[PDB]
RNA sequence: GGAU
């Protein structure tokens, strides 16, 4: 390596220590609040006092911003250099950090906030050091002004190279500059770490999924035409997706039916995958909204299913999970409205899985027919079946009403069932 | 435009 | 270290291949076409003239070309030396449609009808056996040419015998139909406005019997539809909306002349329609006043051919207006296909395309007499 | 190029089964040398070819690349039976003696088979044979006791050993023939070969190198030793005469030709 | 440590630099091949050299 | 009745559905602020069907 | 915005001066307002300056010695 | 369409989608209700042609008030979409208008549709 | 999957590697049980896919081989996050590597007369440079057209050095194929001139004049074209033999060409006048040439297995050279 | 796809 290159390094790892009157100027002129001139002049308690009242606001929208108040916020900590502690100490002040950043989330657009920030800036200089997590937690606040304060203050690290033009001008970051920023492959996977600590703390936010479901969404859209390129954005965001899931609040699992839907049309699956979509889609499904959401996303993961089995019934464990989640008069009504999206191929697949689990089930096969308009294969594929329902089960009222009405509608395809079926 | 006179070709 | 709401991650974690095989799939992906060239056709015994026409046999593996040279030269293709079985000089009779024939009924009966500028028919059974078609029997002022011509069949419903017939072009809006082998005048049909193109499309009833409809569209757009098995009387009426300076119809889905049937019971409806025109839009219909489900506009010339996939499920549109006005449509999500062709694909002057009936060739002939010959791999 | 991708007489010569394509799928047929018939077996996929044809004293074997020998009965114009290796690649050389049938797969593996009781009998690998273009079963008595091999040399393999016996330096091109013409003198020929090499079986020595004025395609034997007849690439037939009695080196002393009236 | 048919190549990991090959070719073809330090043994038919 | 008539009308009875394009989603972003979430995926399926 | 905006506001006025059964609701030019708008977040969402690409610098990797446990130990 | 008066009948739209065709091959075509509002202006346009289904309406009936008073021909067409294709425009096109010109080539047939216009009005 | 190898990356950080038979290599973050990345067809699965695949000891470097005669080097490079650097872990580069032809090679010719550098052609369709010296150094040849799969495995070719760094110093020939492909070892990258046989024939024969200006193409039918390296322009034609030319040689001299074929003659020439100097007719048929610029003297395997060697100056057979048992592959001066 |  170049000697420039190792003494590179070491100005890095210096960064902060202030060894002459020049550099203690560029870091205590760094300010959220104030101008350069005016941060130049202001005092560490000066700071400190306008933080600690910031803090106590704080404290009364949520309680557990008093926490730090013991640990961050606390007189202290004015004495507190970071350069004077050491490798151990350093990890463990970094993490209390971070947690302040994941409780700050969703409370950017209240003022006390930035005051309170202010003191980290100025105690701590964590927009020299957690320049990730502070950059990170605040993507979603990018129209806002204070983004671009951060931006002014703050050196990119190499993965947010694109938002370099932004750093001192007049213009916010646009929402386009942003797909590039979480197109690179190695940024989503840093995202990915970071969503996943909010999921582990509940700390997510409406904000926080909003602003995060639209990019991920947006990046298929950019992409749809690489095909190779998609391929590998399925193991980190399918991934992610899980993980949504997994959260018991109902705006993650959403936020997940919202992320998982894209890829499915922008590109097909394999079914065991989509098999697989469906239970954990379903494994965690508490709430009524989420209820909505998910019985619009299993129909549309259908509708892309494009292989032999594309109409194939269900499984035995992911039909009992469907039905125990969604009784059958729901989907009736699901059936019912009329702006309904096209679910065919899915009342197919749960139609066979009906006749050949559920025997009780039969006389309502004959109302989900009558509601929704399935596909002439998709007929005959029921006949198929039931076809042999009558050979191997006993022939019922309701089963010779199933035949009967394939008898009013499209006669001659009945006997071609029959005729190819004994 | 085209230019061949003028070329037929419809204005995309 | 040492339903289940984990399965996400076990499956990926699985696999790092999330793409479904195409093996399965069994209609072509949207916007990959996965198409590799092979040897031209004509490379064996060149055409000294453009290639008007192209024809497929049903069932044979030989490909007959025609034109301005006079010559029926029909090859036996099979993608790897496509050599000439035999040819058909015609002095006086420049080649602008040739087409096979196989009756419905008589699978062992093969004809061959070419036709041109001229007010007579030829007409070769399967030395040479010709035929001449040239008489109208009192419909000469109708008719001027037979140089453009389909072949169909027709069923007669009150004795239920199946036999070919020949429609032609007449002067003003009149298109004449005859017998395929006795060449009798049967029955004629009429449209206002100058007829410019005329497609069939087939209509099963029962088991067994089936109708002809004729469709035809005058070049303001208009469209009429002709029951041929009830003395071509009008069945229907509507017009192509947005259509000025109408060129060529076509439907696709079912059986055509493209995709000819074996017996009855493969008579298939055609669940598709599209109409070329001068300024290249081609309008989509799904036969299943109408609305076009999409108005394609790629090719910024006059449409001078309209061509469905056997199955139905590829529209091929060529313009001989300019050089490589060549273009594939993925069906149903009327989306043309990037990958092919590009730059350096040759095309030239497309002027003739034809689709085999099973094998998906794809052969276009252009204004140099070279036929040149693809294969979709999906097929 | 010839369209007939692979053509075989049958052993008494009255007829010649050859398969062709037709668009994309194989079609094989069968047509009565002495004096037309319009039925073939079509391959219905396109990805199935056919990599060699073999007549049985009225069926023909056809070895796919499928990785399956496929028995088919000319006369009733369907496949009787399909002798389905367990592994897929696809079969390089097959030859038959009464009920033994022996094939050679692309993962250089032979195979043992009996026609009577339809039944894989053996399957093994022999180290020193990387790739084997070419099996040939030599007659000896009315059992099998030695096989010859060939991909670029020749060598010599014995059954009950599993073991290789002898080494003939071949071609430097891949073999193209190995026909056995009598016993110890056995023909060799290679694709863009112009020369055939006699080897004998029990010493190894080259006995001869018949010379033909172009590439040879096929070869046919007549009686034993007699004459040979190979077909050159150029469309003209060379017979030799005695090849067996400048003697290391022999040329065609007969050349067939075909010519149509015009030219 | 690599095997080229009867006979082994050194090449030095950094720039991938042959610096040794074998003095003799082996009378059988190398199965195997274990490096340690300055000696490398190789295994061909029934003898390890 | 054959298999290749049943894949037929296997093909037949597909429909098409909208494919996404690049700029299909870029307006989610001009209206993020202040939407409830639900029809936030109410939209997004609104432009997808 | 001053071209499609003129554009736009010509087609509302010839419904507002000339329409014989309008509805007082301004509609047109709701909808109107709205094609104007997405127009804006289109345009205004463009960025002249080129984005710049995320630099990864190859590097030169040397080679470093590692200590490693020796089997005569074991035997 | 009650508002649309008169409206050209389908055999009196097809020599007139036939010179607007033409029309538009020579130069001699405008497309747009604003450029055919501003070529009015000039006094340079022969006719002007409209579509009767744009939505709303009221967006070309202010031609038909400057065509009555510079004294200029004007007809209705049913289809837009027809307009603009014949036209040639991949757009809906709902109003058109042709340079006057004593010098064009296709000078008669343009006099020989205005004929029925008149007549119409 | 298959898996034909294993290795762990001692350097500190959690990875496992996995090699299979496919020619696939995957990287497996087995503390966090998580897919780093996966390497595909660096190998060739034909033959054998990945055999070994072993990290060095201590570092970021892995080391691949396989059945297909390369091997090559991976660099797993720092992380590019200055925090939660084991998340952010950088995809595998390609370092450096030496590989030679998948298949035995055709032909040979020596690169220049310091004797650093080989040209090999093999049934792999690729076109080769190798080293000598201890460098090992090696690549392949671009096949990247210039604009005015692989070409079909080469069965001639000729060279000249009088005019590197000019224009296109190599010729080489194609089976089934007719016309010479011209190529440059300077720029290792395709000639822009294309010549072809003009008589319907297969190329045979290739040859060069010493100047490194003139090429000499052999057809099949018997025809001799002769192209100029800088432009591709045919500028002369000869036609004396009926059957395949099977040499082609002009003197350093570029007075006296040389040509030889199936038909068995021998054809000797004025370059310079374009007239036929004189005819020789050998017993049996010609099979390959080499012509020694410095005697004057070149040899001709016939197909009665043996090597005559003729004068061109006075045009008489001056030695035959007799005991091969078969044909004669390959000859060659000192 | 091509030049760069």
């Amino acid at each position: 390596s170049s000697l420039s290159d190792q003494l590179a390094q070491v100005a890095s790892n210096n960064a902060t220590v202030a060894l002459d009157r020049k550099r203690r100027q560029k870091l205590h002129s760094a300010s959220l609040i104030y101008n350069s001139k005016t941060a130049a002049t202001q005092d560490y308690d000066f700071i400190f006092e306008n933080a600690s009242k910031a803090l106590e606001e704080l404290s009364q929208i949520e309680p557990k911003f008093a926490i730090f108040s013991r640990t961050l916020f606390s007189e202290s900590s004015i004495s507190l250099d970071r350069n004077v502690q050491t490798k151990e100490e350093i990890k463990d002040l970094d993490n209390a950090i971070n947690a302040y950043l994941l409780l700050a989330s969703s409370k950017w657009y209240l003022a006390p906030t930035l005051h309170a920030t202010e003191w980290l800036v100025r105690r701590f200089q964590i927009h020299v050091k957690n320049t990730e997590m502070l950059l990170l937690s605040t993507l979603n606040y990018y129209q806002t002004p204070v983004f671009k304060r951060i931006l002014s203050i703050i050196k990119l690290p190499p993965l947010f190279n694109c938002l370099s033009n932004f750093v001192r001008s007049e213009k916010p970051p646009t929402a386009l500059t942003m797909i590039k920023l979480f197109n690179d492959m190695d940024f989503l996977k840093l995202y990915t770490s970071y969503l996943d600590q909010c999921i582990k703390h509940n700390a997510t936010y409406t904000n926080q999924l909003l602003f995060t479901t639209c990019c991920f969404i947006n990046v298929v859209a950019f992409n749809s035409n690489n095909d190779e390129k998609l391929n590998q954005l399925v193991p980190i965001l399918l991934e992610i997706s899980a993980k949504l899931l997994a959260s018991k609040s109902k705006d993650c699992q959403i936020a997940a039916h919202t992320i998982l839907v894209v890829f499915a049309t922008a590109l097909p699956l394999k079914k065991t995958i989509i098999l697989a979509a469906m239970e954990t889609i379903l494994s965690n499904l508490d709430a009524k909204e989420a209820k909505h959401s998910a019985l619009l996303t299993i129909c549309k993961l259908f509708q892309t299913l494009k292989g032999q089995g594309n109409v194939d019934q269900l499984p035995s464990k992911i039909f009992k999970l469907f039905d125990s989640k969604f009784d059958t008069v729901s989907i009736l009504t699901f059936l019912d409205k009329e702006d309904k999206p096209v679910c065919d191929k899915f009342i197919t697949s749960y139609t066979r899985s009906i006749a050949r689990y559920d025997r009780s089930k039969l006389n309502i096969i004959l109302s989900l027919l009558k509601k929704i308009r399935l596909e002439r294969y998709e007929v005959r594929l029921i006949i198929t079946d039931l076809i042999y329902l009558s050979e191997i089960l006993e022939d019922k009222s309701q089963l010779v009403e199933l035949f009967e009405y394939f008898i009013s509608i499209n006669e001659d395809l009945v006997l071609k069932c029959l005729k190819s079926l004994g | 435009g085209s230019k061949k006179k003028w070329k037929k070709q419809r204005k995309r | 270290d040492e339903g289940d709401i984990n399965a996400l991650t076990k499956i990926l974690s699985t696999t790092y291949n999330y793409k479904d095989t195409l093996s399965n799939s069994k209609l072509l992906p949207p916007k990959k076409l996965d198409i590799v060239r092979l040897k031209d056709a004509n490379a064996s015994h060149p055409s000294h003239s453009a290639i008007q026409s192209l024809s497929f046999h049903p069932s044979k593996p030989l490909l007959l070309t025609g034109g301005y040279d006079k010559t029926l030269r029909i090859y036996h293709i099979d993608g790897k030396t496509n050599h000439l079985v035999t040819s058909l000089h015609l002095v006086g009779s420049p080649i602008q449609t040739c087409t096979f024939y196989t009756s419905l009924s008589n699978q062992n009966q093969q004809n061959i009808f070419t036709a041109g500028r001229r007010r007579y028919m030829h007409s070769w059974d399967l030395t040479a056996k010709i035929e001449k078609f040239s008489r109208l029997y009192g419909h000469e002022s109708t008719q001027r040419s037979f140089e453009n011509f389909k072949v169909a069949h027709l069923q007669n419903s009150q004795t239920n015998s199946v036999h070919g017939i020949v429609l032609l072009q007449g002067n003003n809006g009149w298109i004449n139909i005859l017998h395929s082998t006795s060449g009798l005048w049967l029955m004629g049909c009429k449209i206002e406005g100058v007829i410019t193109d005329f497609c069939i499309d087939y209509q099963p009833i029962s088991r067994g019997k089936f109708r002809t409809i004729l469709i035809a569209v005058n070049a303001y757009g208009e469209v009429w539809e002709f029951d041929l098995n009830k003395n071509g009387h009008v069945i229907r009426r509507w017009k192509d909306q947005g259509g000025v300076g109408i060129t060529k119809i076509q439907v696709g889905g079912g059986t055509t002349t493209t995709c000819p049937a074996l017996q009855i019971s493969k008579i298939k409806q055609n669940r598709w329609l599209a109409v070329g025109s001068e300024s290249g839009f081609v309008n989509l219909y799904d036969r299943n006043t109408p609305t076009p489900v999409a108005a394609l506009d790629q090719l910024t010339t006059t449409i001078s051919n309209l061509q469905f996939s056997p199955d139905g499920q590829i529209l091929c549109m060529a313009s001989r207006a300019v050089k490589d006005a060549l273009r594939l449509v993925h069906l149903p999500s009327c989306s043309v296909f990037s990958n092919w062709p590009t730059s350096g694909t040759p095309l030239g002057k497309v002027t003739s395309v034809a689709f085999s009936p099973s094998g998906g060739l794809l052969a276009v002939g252009n204004e140099q007499g070279k036929v040149r010959l693809w294969k979709l791999n999906h097929y | 190029d010839s369209p007939v991708l692979q053509s075989a007489y049958d052993p008494s010569g009255q007829y010649l089964c050859y398969v062709t394509v037709a668009l994309d799928k194989q079609r094989v047929g069968v047509q009565p040398t002495q004096r037309w018939n319009e039925n073939f077996l079509y391959l219905e996929d396109s990805k199935l070819k056919v990599t060699c044809l073999k007549w049985v004293n009225v069926a023909i074997i056809l070895g796919m690349n499928n990785g399956e020998i496929w028995l088919y009965s000319v006369l009733a114009n369907e496949v009787t039976y399909k002798f389905t290796t367990g592994n897929s690649y696809e079969i390089k050389d097959i030859d038959l003696m009464g009920n033994q049938l022996w094939c050679i797969d692309s993962s250089d593996a032979f195979y043992q088979f009996d026609l009577l009781q339809f039944k894989l009998l053996q399957h093994f690998r022999i180290n020193n044979c990387v790739q084997l273009n070419k099996l040939t079963i030599v007659p000896a008595g009315d059992s099998v006791a030695q096989l010859l091999v060939a991909s670029h040399s020749i060598s010599l393999i014995d059954i009950e050993e599993k073991k290789v016996v002898m080494t003939f330096p071949g071609h430097v091109s891949p073999v193209s023939t190995l026909q056995v013409i009598t016993n110890e003198f056995f023909i060799s020929g290679a694709e863009g070969d112009r020369f055939l090499n006699v080897y004998d079986i029990h010493s190894g020595m080259t006995k001869c190198v018949l010379v033909a004025e172009s590439d040879i395609k096929e070869l046919s034997h007549s009686g034993q030793a007699d004459s040979i007849a190979v077909t050159t690439e150029d469309g003209s037939l060379e017979i030799f005469v005695d090849p067996l009695v400048g003697n290391k080196s022999k040329k065609s002393s007969k050349k067939i030709q075909i010519v149509s009236k015009d030219g | 440590v690599t095997c080229v048919g009867k006979t082994f190549q050194i090449y030095d990991a950094n720039t991938l630099h042959l610096l040794f090959v074998s003095e003799k070719e082996t009378p059988s073809s190398i199965v195997a091949l274990s490096a340690h330090f300055h000696y490398v043994y190789a295994a061909y038919e029934n003898k390890v050299g | 009745e054959d298999e290749e008539d049943i894949a037929l009308e296997f093909i037949n009875g597909e429909k098409k559905d909208k494919l996404v394009n690049m700029n299909s989603f870029t307006s989610m972003f001009d209206n993020i602020q202040n939407v409830q979430m639900d029809t936030f995926f109410d939209r997004v399926m609104k432009v997808l069907t | 915005i001053a071209r499609v905006l003129a554009a736009k506001a010509a087609v509302s006025l010839r419904y507002d001066a000339l329409a014989e059964d309008r509805d007082d609701s301004g509609d047109i030019g709701l909808e109107s307002r709205a094609k104007v708008e997405n127009r804006l977040s289109q345009l205004e969402g463009r960025d002249l300056r080129t984005t710049p690409k995320v630099v990864r610098e190859a590097k030169k990797v040397e080679m470093t010695e590692a200590r490693a446990y020796n089997a005569d130990a074991d035997t | 369409n009650p508002k649309a008066f008169p409206l050209a009948d389908a055999a009196l739209t097809q020599q007139i989608l036939d010179v607007v065709q033409q029309a538009a091959n020579l130069r001699q075509l405008k497309k747009g209700a604003n450029e055919a509002t501003k070529t009015l202006n000039r006094g340079i346009s022969e006719f002007i042609i409209m579509a009767a289904d744009c939505e709303p309406i009221e967006i070309l009936l202010h031609l038909p008030l400057l065509c009555e008073d510079k004294n200029v021909p004007y007809v209705f067409v049913p289809s837009r979409v027809a307009l603009g294709r014949a036209c040639g425009v991949s757009r809906p096109v709902i109003a058109a208008s042709i340079t006057t010109n004593d010098a064009s080539a296709i000078k008669t047939q343009i006099y020989a549709v205005k004929d029925k216009i008149e007549t119409l009005l | 999957s298959r898996i034909s190898s294993l290795s762990f990356r001692t350097d500190g950080s959690s990875h496992l590697s996995v090699g299979t038979s496919s020619g696939d290599l995957i990287f497996y973050d087995l503390d966090r049980r998580s897919r780093i990345h996966v390497l595909k067809n660096i190998h060739r699965e034909s033959y054998g896919g990945v055999t070994q695949a072993t990290f060095l000891n201590g570092q970021p470097i892995i080391v691949t081989s396989g059945g297909d005669n390369s091997l090559k080097e991976y660099v797993f490079d720092p992380s590019l996050s200055q925090g939660s650097g084991d998340v952010v872990v950088q995809p595998p580069r390609y370092l450096r590597s030496r590989g030679g032809h998948s298949q035995p090679p055709s032909y040979i010719a020596f690169a220049d007369s310091q004797s650093h550098f080989m040209l090999s052609a093999s049934k792999d369709r690729s076109l080769w440079s190798f080293s000598l010296r201890k460098d090992a150094q090696s690549q392949e040849m671009s096949q990247r057209l210039h604009k005015k799969s692989k070409f079909p495995e080469i069965v001639a070719l000729a060279i000249e050095n009088a005019r590197i760094g000019e224009w296109e110093n190599i010729i080489t020939a194609h089976k089934d194929e007719k016309f010479a492909r011209t190529w440059d070892m300077r720029n290792k990258r395709v000639g822009r001139w294309t010549f072809d046989t003009t008589d319907d024939g297969f190329v045979k024969s290739v040859a060069m004049s010493q100047c490194g200006n003139f090429g000499f193409i052999g057809s099949s039918n018997g025809s001799i074209t002769i192209y100029n390296m800088q432009s591709g322009i045919l500028r002369k034609k000869y036609k004396l033999h009926k059957r395949a030319v099977t040499g082609i040689s002009l003197d350093g001299m570029n007075r006296k060409m040389v040509s030889c074929g199936l038909d068995g003659i021998v054809g000797f020439y004025d370059f310079n006048k374009s007239t036929l100097l004189g005819k020789l007719k050998l017993d049996a048929p010609i099979t390959a040439m080499v012509y020694h610029r410095s005697s004057d003297l070149f040899a001709l395997a016939l197909d009665d297995l043996s090597i005559v060697v003729i004068d061109a100056v006075t045009q008489r057979v001056v030695r035959q050279l007799w005991g091969h048992s078969n044909r004669i592959t390959a000859f060659d001066f000192s």
